[PDB]
């Protein structure tokens, strides 16, 4: 009876802060499985660059870093880090380990920067709490929290040492829905500019804050067409767009795009439309209806014709551009695969398939359509934007896989919805949880069961709930737990065998080639081996020109006279490329040749290569001697396979077979004229060769 | 016994718990309500014992 | 001008045309849109997408020693892989089980016979029960380790 | 005839606006003649320079929403929408909105 | 250092405890007489 | 004149529009020019059958009959589209526009012929 006699206020106090606390305990110590098992080291290769301009950041301070100008990359045409950046992920790890030592706690940048990711997943569970809560309850929230503390889909990117702009993304976005709901709701204009400082702060943040400035004037125009429009809403939205916009514009990297950019515009029409409607109501109001009319008319079609000779002379006249090229994609999906290639190249640009949504949800995929449904059973204002942003993000989510991490956040506030509904509904259809008031006439004959009936819906629930923690634990441990720079190998005897080639090449080269060295290499790399080999680079992930990459695309696929000839106009000291024959490394260059093949002969320059040269008569791509003349003889052919035909990858195999590729090379003697062996590791995953020089005597090579 | 036979009684102990629920809940679902006409006898019943 | 049209009219008919907004068009009710969502939320997930995009056959084939070509519904080993049928089938399970839960509310309203309460309960609970139960195997056959320790 | 419905709606607005309301509308007049006369220029003289014309520009749009909000929320006629609001408070928030307003156009005017 | 074997069985026993004390407030959440009042 | 012969009539006018089109197709895309006189024939054609299609209706269901927006206007106005589309493309947009003008006319005639009678 001890629990009894405390107030209920606070029993539901306790109770509330206790499960908050656990929740945001679970969010960050899930995330460290990859750093304990591993070392503790930046994964993938994007965060490289993140980590590159963090310490310049901090040492150089901001003015600095504002201006820099990076010469060692993209080489000779240069790049302005400074202005084709998001600063919003590097001030926030400078800051916080400034802090650090100003209270003589002396961190290692590098460890900021590989815990930042955790510690803003609980902040994000608090924020998820609350934006439920002002939905429909206290009690829904609850449940928010726990699914999103522990759900795949967000793990993935946040996991400990994945230091890239979704691990802040996320939490910047559910900050700014959440002040604009409570904008709305309450219709407080200080509300309002505090939603809009949040907007500020995940533009810089992110590059994905275009999904933020056209859902909510989707919301907005769906009210007006729905009756619903009201004083509340045109104070909110007006007074958010304007400072919202201006905030923008600050950051050096958008510019002018939220004036002169398509993809902007359906923010200012809203803008635009909303005057409109606030000035006819206050008319209609004071004028009498009969005279009303006759205004009415008049001034529509004076006004509608210059707003529509104004809206055709701007897109015609090309004043405001037309939508970027990453855009139009995610719209239109055949777009990007039959005209861009460098787009349809990147792996996370592929449709999403079934498996993957079970994969990373679960549980959460049943549950989401019973969310929906009390949605749109009680309507409200707040309710409305949330459907909006449901519905949309199944949309842009099976488009590309990348957009997976925007719709987890959705997912798991409307599947607590659906869930808190059904448990309250039931549990309270216990009675002896509560007799509360009850008339024992008339209580529905047609009932004999009460106990069972409710016992048995909520025990079925909640060994769903429990399934559910078991799977996100074991699909974090065993798939979001790989760092990209190490790769473990099971040896014979069943030890874990790790390779580390990877980084060896990088030190090989940082003490043991001359400074000013440039490495050739596919742009995948390049943003690894500057951090690491701190040599310059001719391409980078960024890939801000296209015409340099397919440039090089060329060379590769090229035969070796012609490749050297492009190698020399560039100053090309070294090649590297990645072999993954002897380890049965899939993600090899060879495997990604074919994509070299394309964007190399989709510039000018590249006419003369012809994807169907490299195939045989029949249409297949083969390595072995019936493989294409062209393909055998093409300088990345050689590269990989230089003196491998001698060696036994496998027992059971004859020489020169390629285990990953499962086929004996073609043409295993051969001999490189215009390249030398440099270095190779110990298990051939990384080899470099060394461009030879002219000839002495000035003979032909 | 146990390596061939175990993975039998998973399957036939499951439906036969089920039924063995059901069959409770069946039982439970049909106590029949007492005929009011009964108890009205035992009211008539009653005044004649007071 | 109206007189070149008139022209025809003269030895025709002219039709007797009423331009009135036409009475099955109104704007669609809150339970409407909810529908038309929902089978909508079965294709994404279903992934259309994909399959147009990638234009994967509906079932592949395979062989084994005693050789000659299986069908092959479920593609192994990839996750981001599918068939058409594969990836139909799984979709429709999802939905079945969040509609399981509505019919189930819908049940325990008041003033409901026995006959149709009893009945209704029995639906909601088998569409639940299968179709969360269903996708688990699903998933265990196109990943053979899957959450297996 | 329209010209006669503009001399009546003058007339029924003149008696029926409180003299703090009528401050407010003349207020947004002088805010809205000096952005019009900013885009004039703008459209005669030519763009350049791109930063200083944008910056003005914007400046002079958000004192007028600005303005447009307060005249709403202490409307009496509007007390229930904005329920829980003193007019105190309003204009409170109303200034410091404003602050913001000045600072980052500040940012870019140069 | 903890093992990982450890941590995932801390993940595990966290996670189904903090579901069923959520399930719990449900309950005293409709059972709370004020809430009604 | 009678209703019965003048659906012959209209069917007769609009089938003659259409072979005519298929036939000198290649000519009609061949220019600008000829690609919007395709046009006026479309939309002469999507007359001749609204009208076809009301006399017929009469003539099974009784007199008066009433043609709505769907799907008697609508059919008709989707048949002559789909005849634009085999000669070129570009018709599409000016074989509709003409057809829309007719239209409005139209119901203007009709409307004065018959609901002042
Ligand atoms: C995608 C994302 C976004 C999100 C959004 C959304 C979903 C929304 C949609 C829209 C809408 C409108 C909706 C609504 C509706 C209606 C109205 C109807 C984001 C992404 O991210 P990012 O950042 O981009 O990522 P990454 O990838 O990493 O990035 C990188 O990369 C890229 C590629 O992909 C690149 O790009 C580039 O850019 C440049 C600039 O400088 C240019 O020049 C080029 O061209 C390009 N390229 C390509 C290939 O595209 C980028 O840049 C990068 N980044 C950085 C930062 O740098
Ligand atoms: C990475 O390479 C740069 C490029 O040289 C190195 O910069 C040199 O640093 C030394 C030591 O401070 C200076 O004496 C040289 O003048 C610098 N050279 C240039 C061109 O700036 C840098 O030290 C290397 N980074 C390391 C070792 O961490």
């Amino acid at each position: 009876f001890g629990f009894l006699r405390l107030s209920y206020e606070k029993q539901d106090t306790l109770l509330k802060l206790l499960i908050l606390s656990m929740a945001a305990v679970l969010s960050f110590s899930t995330r460290l499985f990859a750093v304990l098992r591993f070392e503790s080291v930046i994964h993938e290769f994007d965060p490289y660059f993140n980590y590159r301009t963090t310490r310049f950041l901090a040492e150089e301070g901001f003015y600095k870093f504002h201006n820099w100008f990076d010469d060692r990359a993209w080489y000779p045409l240069g790049r302005i880090i400074g202005g084709t950046i998001y600063p919003g992920l590097m001030i926030t790890s400078a800051a916080i380990y400034h802090v650090l030592h100003f209270f003589h706690i002396t961190i290692d940048i590098r460890n900021v920067c590989v815990f930042l990711a955790p510690l803003f997943s609980s902040f994000t569970t608090i924020v998820t709490y609350h934006l439920t809560k002002e939905l429909k309850d206290a009690g829904a929230g609850l449940l928010a929290a726990a699914m999103i503390a522990v759900v795949p889909g967000y793990i993935s990117r946040s996991v400990a040492g994945s230091y890239d702009n979704e691990g802040i993304a996320i939490f910047c976005m559910l900050l700014t829905y959440y002040m604009w709901i409570k904008a709305v709701k309450t219709g407080s204009i200080c509300w309002a500019a505090k939603c809009a400082l949040a907007y500020f702060y995940m533009v810089s943040s992110w590059g994905g804050y275009v999904f933020l400035i056209n859902l909510i004037p989707l919301h907005v125009l769906v009210l007006m067409l729905t009756g619903r429009f009201s004083h509340r809403i045109y104070v909110a939205y007006c007074t958010v767009y304007c400072l919202g916009t201006i905030l923008s514009m600050q950051i050096s990297f958008v510019g002018f795009q939220p004036v002169l950019s398509s993809e902007h515009m359906a923010a200012f029409g809203v803008f635009g439309l909303c005057q409109i409607h606030a000035f006819v109501d206050y008319l209609r109001s004071k004028l009498n209806p009969q005279q009303f009319e006759v205004l009415f008319r008049s001034v529509i079609s004076l006004v509608g014709f210059v707003l529509l000779t104004v809206g055709a002379l701007l897109m015609l006249t090309g004043k405001i551009s037309p939508w970027t090229g990453r855009f139009y994609s995610l719209l239109d999906p055949s777009y990007a695969k039959n005209n861009i290639p460098i787009i349809a190249s990147v792996s996370e640009h592929q449709p999403t398939t079934w498996s993957s949504y079970y994969f990373d949800l679960q549980l959460l995929v049943f549950m989401f359509p019973v969310g929906l449904y009390y949605c749109f059973s009680n309507l409200s204002d707040a309710r409305i934007f949330i459907i909006m942003y449901g519905v949309t993000s199944m949309y842009f989510s099976a488009v590309m896989v990348r957009l997976m991490l925007v719709l987890a956040p959705v997912m798991c506030i409307l599947s607590g919805i659906g869930v808190s509904q059904v448990l309250s509904t039931y549990m309270k259809n216990l009675d002896i949880s509560r007799p509360d008031k009850k008339s024992k006439k008339q209580q529905d004959s047609t009932y004999p069961i009460k106990n069972e009936v409710a016992s048995g819906m909520i025990l079925v629930m909640a060994f769903f709930l429990i399934t559910y923690t078991f799977h996100s634990t074991w699909v974090t441990s065993e798939a979001y737990s790989s760092p990209s720079i190490v790769l473990s190998a099971r040896g014979g005897d069943g030890s874990r065998i790790i390779f580390d080639d990877f980084r060896e090449a990088y030190y090989w080269l940082r003490h043991n080639t001359p400074e000013d060295a440039k490495v050739m290499s596919w742009w995948d790399y390049g943003y690894q081996i500057t951090a690491m080999a701190n040599r310059t680079i001719l391409v980078d992930n960024n890939t801000w020109n296209n015409t340099h990459i397919s440039r090089v695309g060329q060379a590769m696929a090229s035969t070796e006279e012609k490749a050297y000839e492009i190698m020399r106009e560039l100053d090309v000291s070294y090649v590297l490329v990645i072999f993954g024959g002897l380890t049965g490394y899939s993600s090899d260059d060879i495997n990604k040749f074919l994509w070299m093949v394309r964007i190399g002969g989709s510039t000018d320059t590249g006419k003369h290569i012809k994807e169907n040269d490299y195939y045989t008569p029949t249409g297949e791509f083969r390595v072995d001697r019936e493989g294409s003349p062209v393909l055998l003889n093409c300088l990345m052919y050689k590269m990989c396979y230089y003196r491998f035909g001698q060696v036994y990858t496998e027992a059971k195999r004859p020489p020169g077979f390629d285990r990953v590729r499962n086929a004996e090379i073609g043409n295993k003697d051969f001999e490189l004229d215009v390249l030398e062996e440099a270095y190779t590791t110990e298990h051939w995953l990384v080899r470099i060769y060394k461009v030879k020089d002219l000839d002495n005597r000035g003979l032909s090579r | 016994l146990v390596k061939g036979i175990l993975p039998l009684v998973g399957m036939a102990m499951v439906p036969a718990l089920l039924g063995l629920i059901g069959y409770h809940l069946y039982r439970k679902a049909n106590r029949p309500k007492v005929s009011k006409k009964k108890l009205k006898e035992e009211k008539r019943n009653k005044s004649k014992k007071k | 001008m109206e007189t070149l049209y008139r022209v025809p009219f003269l030895v025709l008919e002219c039709p007797n045309l009423k331009l009135k907004k036409p009475p099955w068009l109104h704007m669609p009710s809150a339970m409407t849109v909810y529908a038309l969502v929902v089978v909508s939320y079965f294709l994404i997930t279903g992934g259309i997408i994909y399959d147009v995009i990638v234009e994967p056959p509906s079932v592949g084939s395979m062989t084994d020693e005693h050789g000659h070509q299986r069908p092959v519904a479920f593609l192994a080993y990839r996750v981001n892989g599918q068939y058409i049928m594969e990836g139909l089938a799984s979709s429709f399970l999802f939905t079945m089980g969040g509609l399981g839960f509505i019919i189930l509310d819908r049940s325990n309203a008041p003033n409901i016979p026995k006959l149709n309460r009893f009945l209704l309960l029995f639906i909601g609970f088998v569409c639940v029960l299968l179709s969360f139960f269903m996708a688990r195997v699903f998933m265990r056959m196109k990943l053979p380790g899957y959450l297996m320790g | 005839s329209v010209v006669s419905v503009i001399s009546r709606f003058l007339e029924e607005y003149l008696s029926s606006t409180p003299q703090r309301l009528k401050l407010l509308d003349a207020y947004l007049l002088y805010i809205l003649l000096t952005g019009a006369l900013q885009f004039g220029y703008c459209l005669l003289v030519g763009t350049f320079p791109f930063n200083s014309f944008l910056s003005g520009f914007i400046s002079c749009v958000g004192s007028f929403i600005l303005a447009v909000c307060l005249r709403i929320q202490i409307n009496p006629q509007n007390k229930a929408d904005f329920q829980g609001i003193s007019p105190e408070r309003a204009f409170a928030d109303f200034l410091f909105a404003s602050t913001i307003l000045h600072l980052v156009v500040m940012n870019f005017v140069g | 250092m903890i093992t990982d074997v450890q941590l995932a069985i801390f993940a595990n026993m966290l996670g189904v405890s903090l579901f069923l004390l959520v399930v719990l407030y449900h309950y005293v959440a409709v059972n709370n007489p004020k809430k009604q009042e | 004149v009678g209703t019965g012969t003048s659906l012959a009539l209209s069917s007769l006018l609009s089938l003659l529009l259409f072979a005519g089109m298929q036939m000198y197709s290649r000519q009609l895309a061949s220019t600008e020019w000829l690609t919007i006189q395709g046009g006026l024939l479309g939309s002469g054609l999507f007359v001749f059958s609204l009208t076809a299609f009301n006399n017929l209706e009469n003539l099974v269901f009784g007199k008066g009959f009433q043609a709505k927006i769907f799907p008697e206007i609508l059919l008709c106005l989707l048949l002559a589209l789909f005849a634009s589309g085999l000669i070129h493309r570009v018709c599409v947009t000016t074989c509709f526009i003409f057809s829309m003008v007719g239209l409005y006319y139209i119901n203007k005639i009709s409307s004065t012929l018959y609901q002042a009678a």
